[PDB]
């Protein structure tokens, strides 16, 4: 009579030790299939290309968050010195040390 | 299914054999059942009818 | 307000023209409002074409064109910030000056 | 109180009469003629009408066959040769180069049919004189007008083959 | 203007005064038509920010093709109109002249989304509806209909609380909850 | 969440509408990718429809992972839950335990009363990306079910010649380090379907010195399932059984999760064909 | 049209749903008294909303609780859910803002599960 | 004359010539000169299997205005 199915292997003897010599050799040749981590000179008149390419595309990102933003879309626009300096122009400061550290120094 | 054997020992050599319905859906026979002998359990590809007749084809 | 008004050549109809955007279009003898509209915009002067059946509005930036019912036919994107209209009856023309220093001649037959 | 949803009344290109486009905006089946059997055109006897083409007049100065005579001959009955108006247009329309066939069309014993029809088409008012009355036989050597009367059923036609005339789809011709 | 006469419309072909070229067929009324847009400049300036993508998308294919620089911003251009919603797919770099239309920026208008989200039977219901005070994208009270939702933005829009929209249809499945306001 | 979690689902079915399409102007694009490198004519269809050669100037510069796994792939890793049948036996929950220990970011969680639908939505809130299910009969593991998150596909395998540490081994415990995996005889799409499925089981990049190996091997249409330790002896590497063994069979794989039945088919068993002994789909 | 009020309690697959309309003091649960409300040993779970603020808060008033699903103690539960409820949302629609805080504070400082549904979901670890 | 990228560069001289104003390569011409190449290509190869009449169909053009233009071409 006709069987409508291939029966379930048995595991034996022959089938464990080719199972085994199989992983054998793949550790021996370190063939893993392993998840693999995923991550995180051209010309003027290229450069020219890209630089129109660049204000382009920064305006109409303007335009399209100023479309679906939620909030006010803003345009698109360390030596040693004194942190006084680098305050805004008026009488009074807040902080007196310089803006280098002494590792950065 | 009922009939078709006498025992379960007979089922048993017979099972994963393929069967079939006079009204042509196939299936497959899968255990004896314990009680009574000559019954086994079969799983077909579509619900069968009582007015069913399922038959085993061998030589 | 203010109004800048335009009679038609027959003098049977008159187009009243408010800074805020009320435009109509009447005929002032009979008393019959042919058209009205409210356009919440700056609008400076209006002109009848060769009939009263069409009317051309200088509103805020461009120019537009009714009919007489008062639908929108044209809005002419050429015609930039025109403060002053006028049609040449014979010719077909409405002529357009304005904030632009451009004197534009547009054919309202042909388009 | 005002409405709600406001929109300014512009022109509705799809539904304005105004507008070229949207101002564009019994059942007959005719009889089969009872000149007909299912296929055989009985009615048809001598002495026959024979629709002339030019293309079959070209032929037969071409082949050197007379056109009563050879009709004639092809058919062992008497005939009457008709030519059109458009048909003898046509053959003034081809040039000096067909006086000789403007000639022999211009043969007495060819009878002459007006038409009154807006330009010169000979195949479509010929095939126009067919669908409507079933007496007439198409002579020609033009392929699609073969193929348009062959479609047509009950009508004879004539052709130029070799060194004589040759009749199709009549069965009196034994 | 009557209908011109045969020796009249051959000395007067170029005459009409309803459909000039300039119109360009009056594509804008059709689409505020479709989408029952209620102020003139909107199709205008859809349609100048359309011209943007437009022209940087051609600016783009004249780089040449095996370029990191035009394939990593016709990328970032495709995910960020498919972010608004203006893309309905990011699979080809051609529909950023093609697909790119008045018609797909109107389609992210609030009272199109409303109809397609079936909170209104109509763009013109929607539009009513949205002015008349019904209508909050998360817990902000929206009564502009020109607002273009986003479609993380589809994810909030909702009719307000003690609408009479809202308790309507609570009340047609009898599952009116008066403690929560409905 | 109930309105994304929704379309998010209606972009992915409507991504996968159209991919058909799409792959037909793929092709129809590489064989004018070809013509142009070649110069080889084109076909006449290809010759006259002027708007795919008009577009080309703008498709040339289009160029792997599996759409539902493409987004996390190596970035974050997995989180598995490892749950049973309704009422496990003590041997169930043994195979739970052993199965929880042999993925390396997985908790094994306590059925009780828990409805299907209301943990597929805890599992999605608490942000897991895997649920694995456990069945038997009498002790005997029979089923196990991976149903990837949040609309990921649904695997069913049926379980074979099942064998666990509880019984082989009399002590020792594992070494639960992330493990070396082995993918062996996997050729066909369903075969990469599968692979795709049980490598997003594990975490990302396991260091060189990892001892322990996991083996999934395809013998004819069935997967042996194997957990091993090596160490690199000088003469060779020797091997040491180290955890459960069995034998696992596809039998259904859904595009949907486990508790959605009318999501769609991708594959399933078809025992009645009349040739379904000759082939080999895995 | 009286002033009436809907509201809903739950606690598992029970469901209670409260009519409050203005009457005269009917208080009935599935058209019973709530006096036969079973278990006796549960009972006043039910009686706990009416005794928090007191019998004067129901002198003008019409309860009448409907409820399916679940088993005893998830029904005793969902109609005293149900019961509050629709006292405060009665009190805020149709008597004073004062008096529905005032409830709710009452119903808050004994049991906030009078009010808000207690939902035990999984929590997956 | 089986060699390609020569005959492709001598067919695409005039077309350089005119736009560059060398970068013959494909990775490296841009603009108007990569644009009427490709085109100058996609309709080489299109040539020999396309009807000529859906292969080169022209520009719309008044009567008036291309009878112009060709007069002063060909002068
Ligand atoms: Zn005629």
């Amino acid at each position: 009579f006709d069987r409508t199915a291939k029966p379930v292997p048995v595991i034996t003897s022959e089938v464990t030790e080719s199972l085994e010599d199989m992983i054998r050799r793949r550790i021996q040749d370190s063939n893993f299939d392993d998840l693999q981590r995923r991550t995180l000179a051209l010309s003027e008149e290229l450069q020219k290309a890209h630089s129109e390419i660049s204000e382009l595309y920064a305006n109409l990102v303007y335009k399209l968050d100023v479309l679906s933003s939620v909030h006010f879309v803003p345009k698109p626009a360390r030596v040693e010195t004194p942190t006084i300096s680098m305050e805004d122009a008026q009488p009074l400061y807040m902080s007196n040390a310089s803006s280098l550290a002494p590792q950065e120094i | 299914i009922k009939d078709m054997f006498s025992s379960a020992m007979e089922v048993a050599r017979f099972e994963g054999a393929q069967i079939k319905t006079v009204s042509g859906i196939r299936g497959e026979i899968k255990r004896a059942l314990s009680k009574p002998e000559g019954h086994y359990r079969a799983a077909f590809e579509d619900k069968i009818l009582m007015s069913d007749i399922v038959i085993l084809r061998s030589w | 307000g203010p109004y800048h008004i335009k009679y038609a050549k027959n003098g049977t109809h008159l187009l009243i023209t408010g800074r805020k955007g009320h435009v109509a279009s009447m005929d002032w003898r009979k008393g019959q409002l042919r058209a009205e509209l409210f356009l919440n915009e700056t609008c400076h002067s209006a002109t009848y074409l060769q009939n009263e059946q069409y009317f051309a509005v200088a509103q805020k930036k461009y120019t537009f064109i009714y009919d007489h019912e008062g639908t929108e036919l044209h809005r002419l994107k050429q015609h930039i910030e025109a403060r002053h209209l006028d049609f040449l009856p014979y010719h077909y023309l409405l002529v357009t000056a304005g904030e632009t220093g451009w004197l534009k001649y547009h054919d309202v037959s042909t388009g | 109180t005002r409405k709600f949803g406001l929109v300014k009344r512009t022109l509705n290109t799809k539904k304005d009469q105004r507008l070229k486009k949207n101002q564009e905006n019994t059942r007959n089946i005719p009889q089969v003629s009872s000149a007909l059997f299912f296929q055989y055109n009985q009615a048809i006897k001598p002495p026959y009408q024979v629709l002339i083409d030019t293309n079959f007049i070209n032929f037969s100065i071409q082949k050197k066959v007379d056109i009563v005579r050879g009709m004639m001959d092809c058919l062992l009955a008497k005939c009457n040769p008709l030519i059109t108006d458009c048909v003898m247009a046509e053959l003034e329309k081809l040039g000096p180069k067909y006086r000789i066939a403007l000639k022999l069309a211009r043969d007495p014993r060819i009878k002459r049919l007006s038409c009154s029809h807006k330009g010169t088409y000979a195949d479509d008012c010929l095939v126009h004189r067919v669908l409507q009355h079933k007496c007439y036989i198409v002579a020609t050597n033009d392929a699609g007008l073969k193929q348009r009367i062959r479609k047509i059923p009950g009508i004879p036609l004539m052709s130029v083959g070799g060194h004589a005339y040759v009749i199709e789809k009549l069965p009196d011709v034994f | 203007v009557r209908k011109l006469k045969h020796h009249e419309q051959k000395l007067l072909k170029k005459v009409d005064f309803l459909e000039w070229k300039q119109d360009q067929g009056h594509r804008d009324t059709q689409v505020m038509r479709t989408y029952h847009i209620q102020n003139r400049e909107d199709y205008h300036k859809y349609n100048r920010i359309c011209g943007d993508i437009r022209r940087l998308a051609n600016k783009l294919s004249l780089l040449p093709p095996t370029d990191p620089f035009r394939r990593k911003h016709e990328q970032l251009l495709l995910d960020k109109l498919y972010a608004m919603g203006v893309l309905t797919t990011k699979s080809k770099i051609s529909d950023l002249e093609n697909k790119v239309t008045v018609s797909a920026i109107c389609r992210r208008r609030l009272p199109v989304i409303m109809h397609r989200l079936k909170m209104a039977e109509t763009i013109q219901d929607a539009v009513k509806f949205i002015e008349q005070g019904h209508v909050r994208v998360g817990p902000n009270l929206i009564n502009d209909p020109a607002y273009l939702v986003t479609r993380n933005m589809e994810d909030y829009v909702t009719w307000v609380d003690n609408s009479k929209i809202k308790k309507t249809l609570l009340r047609y499945r009898n599952q009116i909850d008066d403690f929560d306001f409905s | 969440m109930l309105r994304r979690q929704a379309r998010e689902r209606r972009e992915y079915l409507y991504r996968k509408a159209q991919e058909l399409q799409d792959s037909q102007l793929q092709q129809k694009r590489q064989i004018i990718k070809q013509a142009l490198a070649q110069g080889k004519p084109l076909p006449k269809e290809l010759a006259e429809d002027e708007s795919l050669q008009k577009d080309f100037r703008y498709d040339q510069s289009l160029k792997q992972v599996d759409d539902e796994y493409a987004a996390t792939s190596g970035i974050m890793d997995p989180r598995i839950i490892v749950t049973t049948s309704r009422d496990p036996s003590t041997r169930l929950s043994q195979f739970a335990k052993e199965i929880k220990l042999l993925f390396p970011n997985a908790v094994r969680l306590n059925r009780g009363n828990y409805v299907m639908p209301n943990l597929v939505d805890a599992c999605k809130k608490s942000g897991t990306t895997d649920l694995v299910v456990l069945h038997e009969h009498r002790g005997v593991p029979t089923s196990l079910t991976i149903s990837h998150f949040p609309h990921g596909p649904t695997a069913q395998f049926s379980l074979h010649n099942v064998v666990m540490r509880h019984d082989i081994i009399n002590a020792g415990n594992q070494s639960e380090v992330n493990p070396h995996l082995i993918f062996d005889n996997f050729t066909t799409a369903l075969g990469k379907r599968v692979v795709c499925i049980l490598k997003h089981l594990f975490n990302a990049g396991p260091k060189k010195d990892s001892e322990r190996v996991i083996t999934f091997a395809n013998r004819g249409d069935f997967i042996s399932v194997r957990q091993h330790v090596y160490v690199r002896t000088r003469e060779g590497v020797e091997i040491a059984e180290v955890g459960p063994r069995f034998e696992m069979r596809l039998f259904e794989l859904r595009l949907g999760t486990l508790e959605n039945k009318d999501a769609d088919v991708e594959w399933q068993l078809r025992r009645f064909i009349r040739t379904a002994n000759k082939k080999d789909y895995l | 049209a009286v002033p009436s009020v809907q509201t809903f309690g739950k606690k598992k697959s029970a469901t209670a749903v409260a009519h409050v309309k203005a009457g005269k003091g009917l208080i009935k649960v599935n058209g019973s008294p709530i006096t036969l409300v079973e278990p006796e040993i549960l009972r006043f779970k039910v009686y706990e909303p009416l005794l928090l603020v007191g019998l004067d808060k129901f002198s003008n008033i019409d309860i009448r609780v409907r409820v399916t699903g679940g088993g005893h103690v998830s029904q005793v539960y969902a109609i005293r859910q149900a019961i509050a409820k629709g006292l405060v949302a009665y009190h805020q629609k149709y008597v004073d803002e004062q008096s529905k805080n005032e409830l709710k504070k009452a119903f808050t400082s004994y049991d906030r599960t009078l009010l808000i549904a207690d939902s035990r979901r999984p929590e997956p670890k | 004359q089986n060699d390609l990228e020569l005959q492709q560069f001598l067919r695409e001289s005039h077309l350089l010539s005119a736009f560059n104003n060398i970068v013959y390569q494909d990775d490296q011409v841009i603009g108007k000169a990569r644009s009427r190449t490709l085109e100058m290509r996609l309709n080489r190869l299109s040539r020999v299997n396309g009807h000529q009449d859906k292969i080169n169909k022209l520009e719309k053009v008044p009567m008036h205005i291309r009878r112009g233009m060709i007069d002063k071409h060909v002068k």
